[PDB]
């Protein structure tokens, strides 16, 4: 092992995305996640219960992320600095899981919150979700992980994030809403990275073997889409929000897709999200 | 005609290369430096802020106050995304201020179709 | 992959670990660094050369800390919370590391932090050192990597820490020291956790085998200890100082001793510190 | 006497094990309270800040903001770690400032030897000078 000089770096964009990451640092504590305890008292039992679902769900998925997900790309690095970089991300990972349960703490009673903990272990678009992702992640080929993890966190998450994005439009759980933009500034440049990382491993594979991964890409993109639409379905169940969720879903795969320099896949139509949830985001 | 800058992750290259619109790259190497002689639109990602804090590329900062190529901007289109919430395209918003041109669209990553269409249609309207 | 709930807590250590080492987040950005710049002038040049070949030698530790010796210990996790506290351990190694390219880059001259880089990588005690903590982490054995890593940080550093907290009662790079101290207040609770976790591993074995980890641990702290006095020698060789260094050494090694749930094994002769040094660190 | 708390860690009770002294210590479970009859010496590991916040663990505060016990409380000694800094043995400090007592010693996790002859020394000649 050789002492890391991060006056001699080889690419750039480590050190641009390590000061990214790093200086964006933030804990659930920062957030004044009691202000929201009034406007909780207000959303019907059906919302509150999609709420506990939704953020459940993405506990397992950011668990998976911190575990197993980016530790699992640390042998494939291209540079000591990418490692490190790797290494605040998975704690990163460990921070945004950790604040579901803070939300858990501020607003939501106990029995619920163990509920909604087991519908998710029993939900099944969930689990097939979180076994296609692990899989990859223990197979091996290094730019399968990439392409998994990318699809997980610049797509399959937008599922759950719609919700806040939602109520915030509705000027409820605002501060619920900041935490989870947090999260989401994370994920862009975690997806920008490891996408923008996934490239240049691939600069040094045959041209034959990029069409092959890109047929691969849109394969799994299509899968885990068939996938989230159901989880949608069952998640959003007792609620008129499913198809809006779906075009937010649309749009989210189309960026991830960006992420590793393929073009958008859904067309404008199936891609038309609500202004008001993207006014959420911006 | 367009002036545009893409990092080494290609992003606003291949908007660029998709729209199939003229244009001249502001070279990725800081010691390199170009010139251009009639009016344009400059197309610039958001980079606030990766040890810089400033939301301008270098690059981007020494293309402009050369007093040539800044008496020749017209209009600023910004890449980024949506995720960094009021930060969303901010380079465009600061270089609309530093400039006093308009900012005239905000687009994500390399673009969609629908990004490619108004841009295309943007850009002919405006010269008009 | 089970989804984390922090509402659960099986061993509440977990918890306030998580909160002392997060909410002490800190990088080396944050230190101004250089305002030190008149104080570095000052120096002399044996001064200048000994401060580059300690902290060369302290990045070379950190980055086998963030790159084998933290992620070693994940496997052996007796929590999933204990897991999420070893990604942020993981890095903050990095974030050590990383620091002392801050250092080099706001203070010294390329050229001579590149040979003080040579240096390290030609001193045998601190190659030797490196080869012995890392053949630990690669074993079997997860209670010998435990015992390793609290010897590492709480004890073996500290030949190197030494000197900014001299510099520090001199009135001398006091910013370098501010950082330094940042380092310290995170290895102090490394060191607690990990040997807290070494002793509850230990709670679950037969008693011959917990007399045969005490040889083990006395043996290779004995073996760690002569080495570094060799290292110390070589270090300090152009300076009056390796008897003070030496004596912060064997105070250092009674508290990664105790960390670990020994008692004290260094005399108060052998571990009476100057004053002046105490008084640096609080 | 002697009344001491120690975490699930059991740095101070290690201490207290290996002083040798009768000593009595505050229940580790939060909602045990324990009542002492004679004047006593406080020995107290800081916990700024993981499970609290605040210097002096929670147990320790339940037991002291109970008067009966204040009332007897003659003396503090606190543990931690001089790698803390400023914040080194902190809960000795605010325990002696808030109760009026004197802050007698200061030592590091499970203590050195010369810590345990300097305790020991330290309270006979205490109780020497004590009513
Ligand atoms: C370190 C870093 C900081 C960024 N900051 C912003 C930002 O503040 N606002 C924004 O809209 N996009 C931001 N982005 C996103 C980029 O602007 C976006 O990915 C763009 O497509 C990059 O274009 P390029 O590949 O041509 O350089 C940031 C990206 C990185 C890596
Ligand atoms: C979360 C946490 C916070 C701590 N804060 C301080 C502190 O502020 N000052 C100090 O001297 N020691 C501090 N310590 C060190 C402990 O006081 C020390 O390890 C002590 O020996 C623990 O005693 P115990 O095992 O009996 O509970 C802290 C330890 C932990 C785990
Ligand atoms: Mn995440
Ligand atoms: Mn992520
Ligand atoms: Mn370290
Ligand atoms: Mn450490």
């Amino acid at each position: 092992i050789s002492a890391i000089n991060w006056n001699k770096i080889s690419d750039d964009k480590d050190l641009e995305v390590w000061n990214r990451l790093t200086s964006n640092f933030w804990l659930p504590e920062k957030v004044p996640l009691s202000n929201d305890i009034p406007a909780w008292q207000t959303l019907t039992v059906v919302e509150q219960q999609l709420t506990m679902r939704v953020f459940t769900g993405l506990t397992l998925l950011d668990t998976l992320q911190n575990v197993i997900g980016a530790p699992s790309l640390m042998p494939d690095a291209l540079t000591p600095h990418e490692e490190a970089v790797l290494s605040n991300i998975s704690f990163m990972e460990a921070v945004h899981a950790r604040s579901y349960s803070s939300i858990f703490s501020t607003l939501c009673q106990t029995k619920d919150v163990d509920a909604a903990y087991a519908w998710s272990e029993e939900n099944a678009p969930l689990q097939r979700k979180a076994q296609i992702i692990q899989q990859h992640y223990r197979g091996d080929d290094p730019l399968k992980k990439k392409i998994a993890s990318v699809f997980l966190e610049s797509f399959l998450f937008y599922s759950g994030f719609w919700l806040p994005m939602y109520f915030s439009s509705r000027g409820k759980l605002t501060n619920t809403a900041d935490l989870i933009r947090l999260i989401i500034r994370d994920e862009a440049v975690h997806g920008y990275y490891i996408g923008y990382k996934y490239q240049k491993n691939m600069e040094k594979i045959s041209l034959g073997q990029r069409e092959e991964l890109k047929s691969f890409a849109f394969d799994l993109l299509l899968e885990l889409y068939d996938n989230e639409l159901q989880y949608t379905d069952e998640l959003y169940a007792e609620t008129p929000w499913a198809d809006d969720v779906k075009a937010f879903l649309c749009y989210n795969a189309n960026k991830a897709l960006m992420n590793l320099g393929y073009e958008p896949l859904f067309p404008a139509e199936m891609a038309e999200v609500n202004p008001a949830i993207l006014a959420a985001l911006s | 005609q367009l002036v545009y800058f893409s990092s080494s992750s290609e992003n606003t290259q291949r908007f660029i290369e998709r729209l199939g619109l003229p244009a001249v790259r502001i070279p990725l190497n800081e010691r390199e430096r170009i010139q251009v002689d009639e009016p344009y639109i400059l197309i610039v990602p958001s980079y606030g802020g990766g040890g810089t804090a400033g939301a301008v590329p270098r690059q981007v900062i020494r293309f402009l106050n050369d007093e040539h190529n800044r008496a020749l901007l017209r209009g600023v289109i910004a890449s980024g995304n949506r995720n960094f919430g009021e930060a969303y395209g901010r380079a465009g918003d600061v270089i609309a201020r530093k400039c006093g041109v308009p900012w005239l669209y905000r687009f994500e990553l390399m673009g969609t179709q629908s990004d490619i269409e108004n841009v295309r249609k943007g850009v002919t309207e405006f010269w008009q």
